[PDB]
């Protein structure tokens, strides 16, 4: 039981407007910023729905000021990943009653926080249905 | 030479059944067709506390049997038959019963069944699992 | 009113809990952890917090002193092995600083058994008079009847 | 955006009487932000707010208990005597609603071990 590595939502540098750590490898804040950091370089400035880092597929979209990730494994396609963070990204903004920016997410940091640990649990797929998430989650 | 000792005073509704409890004499329960089952102390004319069982009045009340059981079972003529426990106060499931209303349910000690019977000529045996 | 309920395990403080809030009498488990509930009495409403009175509980009450007004210590008056116990978590209560002002409260409870010592023996035996520095009183309970519990609400309210 | 020990030292007043369920939320919203922001709880303040909390289960609306879920998983290592939750958990996991249901199961579980793997199970099977 194991899709999603990690999930991340990152400001436009890489840095943690938030990550959310669905592996134990990274919790000390040091190394989640690293992380942060590392997957936002390869992946930006070319938007796709596949990137490679780390020898996993990354899956990857954009905002304003965002770019939102999944990471999961590359045994896998862009296309599983891919509905978990287009239910990453639209959860929130239904959450949030605005779209993901980094505004949206810090006007409420805590719709933001509940909304992604309904997503994903300890990197197993929990949801992946946002209108669920959302109904799931008070504000 | 049957002396009245006690009147219990609770049911404000035909007192279908009535079932002494195992792990005290001095506690019963009694289904009344009032869509609840009223469990009782002798000491106190009145219910110690209500449990409400079902929905279209209880034919019966029965206690699964045994010194570590806290169970009641009501049996309604809304075709159906609910488990509860009395020990958490929760409805434990709710058992078909039958295909019309179900006239008395009662739990099997040894076997993990409920039996019940209606007014269809029909008695149904459910796993109680 | 802010209230805390303890006692011994099995001196009845769930029962006499679910008394008061439910007029019916429960069939308890033992509490591991602590029930609490908001009560009516007369205007006042009370939020008893009945913690569990086994061993390793007994280690946490402490934590449900802070802001406690008063103090409802429930005892087995039929069980004379272990009144000392008894007296001896609550002199040490007694001591504590965050229970410094709250009232007293004791239940001899189980009045109902044959046996149950009196409320007067039972004060003897928890050296209550000798508490000076604070409100007390001693109530003969029975918390399947109910008898002494609404005497209790009554003292209590009068802190 | 927070400081970590005014957060966490804040939330002991739940230990007492006051259990105001709009301010003990914010504050473990607080809790949730100095994680997610990157931060490292104190270990004397966090458990101390992991005793405190316990006591706001009791007023049971879905905003407060989602906190909950999240910031008693996040703070249950790091902290003491968390044992008191489980009873919390098991009425908040038998309340009906998703919101409650299925994040009550995962933060109870997390907490449990052998000794309260019992108690879970009527409610797990549910």
């Amino acid at each position: 039981l194991y899709t999603v590595k990690a999930i991340l939502i990152l400001d436009n540098d890489g840095d943690r407007l938030f990550a959310k750590y669905y592996d134990d490898t990274y919790p000390s804040v040091k190394e989640q910023k690293a992380f942060e950091k590392n997957i936002f370089n390869k992946t930006h400035r070319t938007d796709s729905e596949i990137a490679l880092l780390e020898g996993l597929t990354v899956v990857y979209k954009s905002s304003i000021d965002l770019y939102f990730y999944v990471i999961g494994s590359s045994y896998e396609n862009e296309l599983m990943l891919m509905a978990v963070l287009n239910c990453l990204f639209d959860s929130l903004s239904q959450m949030l009653r605005k779209n993901v920016e980094k505004r949206a997410l810090l006007e409420n940091m805590e719709g933001l926080f509940l909304a992604v640990d309904e997503i994903v649990d300890g990197g197993v797929i929990l949801e992946s249905d946002p209108q669920q998430v959302v109904h799931r989650v008070a504000l | 030479k049957w002396s009245c000792s006690q009147v219990f005073e609770g049911h404000t509704h035909y007192v279908m059944q009535i079932v002494i409890n195992p792990k005290d004499n001095n506690q019963f329960a009694s289904a009344s067709l009032d869509r609840t089952i009223k469990v009782w102390q002798l000491g106190s004319s009145s219910p110690n506390f209500t449990l409400e069982g079902h929905e279209k009045g209880v034919n019966c009340i029965d206690y699964y049997s045994g010194g570590d059981k806290p169970y009641l079972i009501s049996g309604a003529d809304d075709r159906l038959v609910k488990i509860w426990d009395y020990q958490n106060k929760t409805c434990v499931q709710t058992l078909e019963g039958h295909a019309q209303n179900v006239s008395c349910a009662s739990f099997h000690p040894e076997l993990p069944i409920i039996i019940t019977g209606s007014e269809d000529g029909t008695v149904r045996i459910w796993h109680s699992s | 009113m802010r209230i805390l309920m303890v006692g011994l395990d099995g001196a009845g403080k769930t029962t006499v809990l679910y008394k008061l809030k439910l007029g019916e009498v429960i069939t308890t488990i033992p509490t591991i952890g602590f029930n609490v509930e908001t009560v009516q009495y007369k205007n006042i409403s009370f939020t008893v917090w009945d913690v569990g009175g086994q061993d390793r509980i007994r280690s946490l009450w402490r934590h449900y002193y802070r802001n406690t007004e008063g103090v409802i210590f429930v005892v087995d008056s039929n069980d004379r092995s272990r009144i000392g116990e008894a007296r001896e978590v609550m002199q040490r209560m007694l001591n504590e600083d965050e229970l410094r002002n709250a009232a007293w409260l004791v239940f001899a409870n189980k009045q109902d058994l044959p046996e149950a010592m009196s409320a007067a023996e039972i004060t003897e035996k928890l050296g209550l008079h000798s508490i000076r520095n604070r409100p007390w009183f001693i109530q003969a309970t029975c918390a399947t009847s109910g008898e002494g519990l609404y005497e209790g609400l009554e003292w209590l309210s009068n802190s | 955006h927070l400081e970590k020990s005014a957060v966490l030292q804040e939330a002991r007043v739940f230990n007492e009487t006051p259990i105001n369920p709009r301010k003990c939320a914010h504050i473990l919203t607080k809790i949730l932000y100095l994680i997610n922001q990157g931060e490292h709880l104190g270990t004397t303040e966090a458990t101390e707010a992991f005793f405190a909390m316990t006591k706001l289960f009791q007023s049971n609306d879905p905003t407060l208990r989602r906190m909950c879920y999240l910031t008693i998983k996040e703070m249950s290592c790091i902290a003491e005597d968390v044992i008191i939750v489980t009873s919390s958990l098991t009425k908040d996991m038998t309340g009906k609603e998703d919101n409650y249901r299925g994040p009550a199961v995962r933060a109870l579980c997390q907490i449990t071990d052998s000794t309260m793997l019992q108690a879970v199970e009527r409610y797990m099977k549910q």
